[PDB]
């Protein structure tokens, strides 16, 4: 390796700064943490979304909505215990 | 071994669950038409038996 | 162009010039205009569907059909604002590898010029990835253009992988190429316009 200025500098094609997920786009700073998300998730109803305009994760409200208050003689309707 | 009376129930209960099955690959068209094409999504699922 | 506003659309291809490069004044006709031979235009959402088992990811065109990334694409400026990270993760490496060429259709735009010594080599993408990370849905930054500083002596000249150039001749405020010198050698021969 001879460090000369006349040497064609090429940026990497895929990004190591943003190793995107294989079956998702859950980005991280290290792909070692990415190998455990696919080991657990890609093997409720809506767990999350990922927005292309703000790059944040929008999550569902919690299933423990009993702690949430009920307003004026009307209860928060939850899903039934179907899968047993 | 299983009593046929319980097997008649646990098979009828699972006909109830397969009756209410929504094809998860069609959730994309549900979200679009319920948003009047203001918010599109792409939901990847793995088609399993 | 005298008021730092450039007309015409924008091009992002891979180009490794051993010699001269001019983003403001393109020497040839621009490739893949809108509606050309198999040139595909992205629809409103800027949406990419992932595909299973080693297939290439598909991009939804203007006619709401998934099309493959490797080819010639057209971007409205509004579509690029809502689809920033989807541009930057999927179709922008296919520009870096040269397997696709995108057009960024925006009518008029403020432009910032970068000037570099063509002795030292340079890659335009980290200067241009910075332009992509600063695009909000609100607005876009002034578009960067790396222009080689025109030399007075015919030197050996490093390759540069250049990316951004425009369609219309926007080199309307240049006025000189080596003013105090005697004769330009490497860069453009832009003498003072009578």
């Amino acid at each position: 390796v001879v460090s000369d200025p006349q040497s064609m500098k090429v940026t990497p094609i895929v990004n190591p700064s943003s190793y995107v997920c294989n079956v998702c786009n859950a980005r991280f700073s290290t792909m070692s943490a990415l190998s455990e998300h696919l080991r657990s998730d890609h093997r409720n109803a809506i767990r999350s979304f990922l927005t292309a305009w703000d790059d944040i994760r929008i999550l569902s409200p919690d299933v423990s909505s009993k702690s949430l208050s009920a307003y004026l003689d009307s209860a928060v309707a939850n899903g039934p215990e179907l899968i047993i | 071994l299983c009593d046929a009376l319980t097997l008649h129930i646990r098979e009828t209960y699972i006909m109830l669950l397969r009756s209410m099955h929504q094809d998860p690959t069609q959730i994309v068209q549900i979200v679009n038409e319920c948003a009047n094409n203001l918010l599109n999504s792409t939901i990847p699922i793995s088609l399993r038996p | 162009n005298l008021f730092n506003v450039a007309r015409g659309n924008l091009y992002l291809v891979q180009t490794a010039t051993n010699g001269n490069w001019s983003p403001m004044a393109p020497v040839a006709a621009p490739p893949f205009v809108r509606g050309g031979p198999n040139v595909r235009v992205v629809g409103r959402f800027g949406t990419i569907v992932p595909r299973p088992n080693g297939l290439e990811p598909q991009l939804i065109d203007d006619g709401n059909v998934p099309r493959d990334i490797a080819g010639d694409w057209v971007y409205p400026s509004d579509v690029l604002q809502v689809s920033v990270a989807v541009f930057r993760d999927y179709v922008w490496p296919m520009v870096k590898a040269g397997r696709t060429r995108v057009l960024v259709e925006l009518g008029h735009y403020v432009y910032t010029l970068h000037y570099y010594d063509p002795q030292i080599s340079l890659d335009e993408a980290p200067i241009l990835e910075e332009w992509l990370s600063k695009i909000n849905p609100a607005g876009i930054p002034p578009v960067p253009f790396c222009i080689p500083i025109p030399q007075v002596y015919p030197c050996i000249t490093a390759r540069r992988v250049h990316y951004a150039f425009t369609s219309e001749n926007n080199n309307d405020s240049l006025f000189s190429t080596n003013a105090a010198s005697i004769d330009t050698a490497f860069g453009e021969n832009a003498a003072v316009s009578p």
